[PDB]
């Protein structure tokens, strides 16, 4: 058998359906599966009060507040606060049961159902690790992970070191491999291979050793971008093979240890770290507990030969011939194959749901593309027209929203428009017409509109499978300007800013220059524009290279007349900031000179000096005090969540008390126990 | 609350935006 140890099977095992089913149901030691289940349950229990928002459920789901919500389906509606607290309690109990191994199936379902309900209840909280947690819970629901290191097996006799079918490990290994490979392939983008997505991450002190032999640009392009792409592409291949298993394990451990500190992504790094030993032999915990000193080998459960189990099948040459697969053996193989096909196909299913395709393909959360695209927003304007009288009015951007993700997606914008249309009659406004004007620059590009500002979103047509017509295309033929843009940005002073704008033909921009924005100018780059002055009604055509100067405290308009998109910049200085800083420097230096031989302006410098001194003292202060403060904050969050959940459970079960008792209980809930 | 603003306050294109940290779409908050 040449390939009988580099792959774990033979070529003859994939020649027929019966042979494949027999292979996929091979018995296997359940030790590593049990360890993974324990770790995943522990991490989910630790994570539910923090990331899922159990501590802010009262803030998010108040009884009578006006808020616009963004569910996947408008038929899904939230429950009152008490029932939401009950659902979170059920989720916590399910996670605890999954960790402990007691009542495995019931706990798995009790964690799976409310988790997916909460996930689907809101489209603005989707990311990749929440999707991964849901997928992992779904997979573990159908697996026998309570056969070792559990409590069910300590009450039963057959779940004590039994055997599990082979596909239990195959599904998890495949899931991790698809995660790594799809992330690596998604990182084969123009903005990533050219070092544009993360151009500031290399300045962290964790990259200091690389700066000894490499330049800053070289260490930002070679290490963060190309190294990350290579590791993403090769982690699965390195981990699968036993020849290079140790090297791959070291690399992935180092990668996740740095990632747990570079960003704040919750428990993603720890889940990935705990999922790495799954690629090792299924019996590694047994060897690890055999290698420990003999003085601690008599308290843990005895290491003996595993007993036979009914879940898997046994094919022996002398121990009988063959057991015909039933409706449980073939179902495992079918589930494995179909689930792997679905996981491989879903990230590339953006050609079917065309209504979710903005500048970036699809809804964010299930495509395994992390940090690839970065967005910076410049201005948002919401304008409504009264349908009864015709007055023009302006709304605050995001009055009734608890998130900011609606500015990038057309479906979320449509939902927000409908919600505003519903809630505006409450404020003496007839049936309105709302127009949106949002300027977004992606991956350090020109600032440009994303949606058409001349279309009424309330009456617009949006369909999941139809490409949206009021979404402005991305100006793809302007990226090579980025080098010149960076040069211009770096060729400026420490108090002068620049903003680069690209405008479509036929549209116009109305801007109000602030009073304190003295020395403001506009310079053209491409095409031709017409600059207007509202107060005196004077147009002025401009060409490439020309420069203007705009007065402060007045309106002005910029019109695009060229048959191609045009680009220009704004150059401005905060003259009020300059004057304040220069007088502050005078009043400080001269005061020091007189002393060595209050008012708000002095107060700002006093606060800055106090903050600098505190920062220096904290830097000199050892990390133990910060660790203690972190522990105190976590304990406060946990205690608040527990007290509020108990309060809501008492209210739901016993009965609603008087108002006075609730106020006292709420005040006791937030106390910051000790400091 | 008050969901209305003026015309000179809804047209200030050049202003300190907000920039609430990185706020990447994979951050917890
Ligand atoms: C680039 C695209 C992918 C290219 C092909 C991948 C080549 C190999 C690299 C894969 C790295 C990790 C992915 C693992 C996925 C599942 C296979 C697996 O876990 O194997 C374990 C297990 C053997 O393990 P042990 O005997 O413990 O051996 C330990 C190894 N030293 O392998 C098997 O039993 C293989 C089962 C038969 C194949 C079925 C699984 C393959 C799933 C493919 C996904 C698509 C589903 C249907 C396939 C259609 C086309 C065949
Ligand atoms: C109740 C009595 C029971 C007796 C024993 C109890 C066991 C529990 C002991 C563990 C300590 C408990 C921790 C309590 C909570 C700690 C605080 C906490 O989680 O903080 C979160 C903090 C991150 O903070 P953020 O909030 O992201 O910070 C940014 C701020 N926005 O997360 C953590 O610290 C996670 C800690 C858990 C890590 C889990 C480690 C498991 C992974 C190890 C895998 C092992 C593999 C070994 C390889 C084998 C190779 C052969
Ligand atoms: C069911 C939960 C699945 C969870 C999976 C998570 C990861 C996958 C992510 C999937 C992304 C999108 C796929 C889901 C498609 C269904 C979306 C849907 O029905 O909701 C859209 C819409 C809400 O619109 P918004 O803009 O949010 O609100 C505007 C009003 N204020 O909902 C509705 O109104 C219901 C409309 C039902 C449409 C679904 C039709 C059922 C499909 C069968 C048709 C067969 C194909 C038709 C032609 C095929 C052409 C390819
Ligand atoms: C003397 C008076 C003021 C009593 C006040 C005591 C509180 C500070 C106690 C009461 C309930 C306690 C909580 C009860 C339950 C838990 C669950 C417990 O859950 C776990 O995560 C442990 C198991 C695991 O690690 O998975 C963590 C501690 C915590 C929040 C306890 C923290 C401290 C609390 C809030
Ligand atoms: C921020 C980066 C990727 C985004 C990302 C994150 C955050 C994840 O959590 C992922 C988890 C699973 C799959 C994909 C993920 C993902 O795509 C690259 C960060 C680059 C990294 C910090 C550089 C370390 C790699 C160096 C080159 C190793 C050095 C080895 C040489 C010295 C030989
Ligand atoms: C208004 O701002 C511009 C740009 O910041 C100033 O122009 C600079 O003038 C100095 C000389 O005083 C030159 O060295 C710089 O190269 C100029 N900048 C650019 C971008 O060309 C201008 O002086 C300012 N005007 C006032 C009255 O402060
Ligand atoms: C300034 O130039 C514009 C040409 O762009 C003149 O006409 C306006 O053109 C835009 C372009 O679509 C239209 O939207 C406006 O309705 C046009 N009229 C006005 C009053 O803006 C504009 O008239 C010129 N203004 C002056 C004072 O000459
Ligand atoms: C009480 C109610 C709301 C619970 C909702 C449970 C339903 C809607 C949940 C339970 C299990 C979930 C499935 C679990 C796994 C996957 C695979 C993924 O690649 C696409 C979504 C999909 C197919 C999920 C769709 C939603 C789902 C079917
Ligand atoms: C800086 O300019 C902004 C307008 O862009 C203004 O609101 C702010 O007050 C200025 N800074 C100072 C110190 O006045």
């Amino acid at each position: 058998s040449r390939i009988g140890k580099l792959l774990g099977f033979e070529w003859t095992d994939l020649s027929s359906w019966r042979r494949l089913v027999t292979l996929l149901n091979r018995p296997t030691d359940p030790a590593s599966l049990a360890v993974f289940r324990f770790l995943f349950g522990f991490l989910m229990v630790l994570d539910i009060p923090q990331e899922r928002g159990l501590s802010s459920l009262d803030r998010k789901y108040l009884d009578g507040l006006d808020v616009c919500r963004f569910p996947l389906l408008d038929a899904l509606r939230p429950l009152p606060l008490d029932w939401m607290y009950l659902v979170y309690t059920i989720m916590f109990l399910g996670a605890l049961g999954m960790m402990l191994g007691l009542c495995y199936r019931i706990s798995c379902v009790l964690f799976l159902l409310p988790y997916w309900y909460v996930f689907l209840l809101d489209k603005t909280s989707w990311n990749n690790h929440s999707y991964l947690y849901g997928l992992l819970a779904f997979q573990l629901t159908f697996m026998d992970a309570n056969h070792y290191w559990s409590v069910d097996g300590l009450l039963n006799a057959h779940r004590r070191n039994a055997h599990v079918p082979l596909w239990n490990y195959a599904v998890l290994r495949g899931q991790i491999f698809i995660v790594y490979f799809i992330a690596g392939v998604k990182k084969l983008d123009a903005d990533w291979v050219e070092g544009y997505s993360m151009e500031y991450l290399s300045r962290h002190w964790l990259f200091s050793p690389f700066k000894l032999l490499l330049s800053e640009e070289l260490t930002s392009l070679l290490v963060v971008h190309w190294g990350g792409l290579l590791l993403d592409l090769s982690a699965g291949f390195l981990l699968f093979f036993d020849v290079s298993r140790s090297i791959g394990l070291f690399f992935v451990s180092y990668f996740h240890c740095m990632n747990s500190q570079l960003f704040s992504i919750g428990m993603f790094s720890y889940v990935m770290l705990a999922s790495s030993p799954l690629f090792c032999s299924p019996e590694w915990p047994r060897k690890l507990v055999s290698y420990c000193p003999r003085r601690l080998q008599q308290l843990l459960p005895l290491k003996a030969a595993p007993q036979p189990s009914v879940s898997c099948v046994y094919k022996r040459s002398r121990g009988k011939s063959g057991q015909k697969p039933g409706l449980r053996h073939q179902l495992g193989a079918a589930f494995t194959l179909l689930y792997l096909l679905e996981q491989l196909f879903l990230p590339y299913s953006h050609f079917l749901t065309q209504g979710y395709n903005n500048w970036t393909n699809g809804l964010y959360g299930y495509s395994w593309d992390m940090m690839v695209h970065s967005r910076s927003h410049q201005h948002v304007k919401i304008t409504y027209r009264d349908g009864r009288t015709g007055e023009l009015g302006y709304l605050n951007p995001g009055v009734f929203t608890q998130s900011r993700r609606w500015k990038d997606h057309a479906d979320m914008l449509k939902q927000y428009a409908t919600c505003l249309s519903r809630l505006l009659p409450k404020y003496n406004v007839t049936e309105p017409q709302i127009y949106f004007d949002i300027w977004v620059s992606i991956n350090d590009r020109f600032q440009q509109r994303i949606f058409d500002p001349r279309v009424d979103i309330v009456q617009a047509a949006w369909s999941p499978f139809q490409r949206t017509s009021w979404v402005q295309p991305l100006l793809m033929d302007l990226s090579p300007w980025r080098a010149k843009l960076q040069e211009i940005k770096s060729s400026l002073d420490n108090h002068t800013e620049v903003v680069f704008i690209a405008d479509f033909p036929g549209l116009h921009l109305e801007n109000f220059v602030s009073e304190d924005l003295g020395n403001t100018s506009i310079q053209l780059l491409q095409g031709e524009v017409t600059v207007e002055l509202v107060a005196e009604q004077k147009n002025q055509t401009l060409r490439e290279g020309e420069k203007m100067q705009l007065p402060a405290g007045e309106y002005h308009k910029v019109y695009t007349t060229s048959p191609s998109p045009s680009c220009y910049m704004y150059v401005y200085v905060n003259t009020t900031e300059l004057a304040l800083e220069q007088d502050l420097a005078y009043l400080q230096e001269l005061k020091e000179k007189v002393e060595n031989g209050p008012t708000p302006l002095v107060q700002t410098f006093l606060r800055r000096q106090q903050r600098l001194q505190e920062i220096e003292r904290r830097r000199n202060t050892p990390f133990h005090e910060r660790f203690f403060r972190f522990l105190l904050r976590k304990l406060y969050v946990f205690r608040r969540s527990f007290l509020m959940t108990c309060i809501s459970l008492r209210n739901l079960i016993l009965g609603r008390p008087s108002l006075e008792q609730l106020a006292q209980e709420v005040t006791y809930a937030n106390l910051r126990p000790f400091e | 609350l008050n969901p209305f603003i003026n015309r000179r306050n809804a047209n200030t294109f050049i202003s300190p935006q907000q920039r609430w940290r990185a706020k990447v779409q994979e951050r917890i908050r």
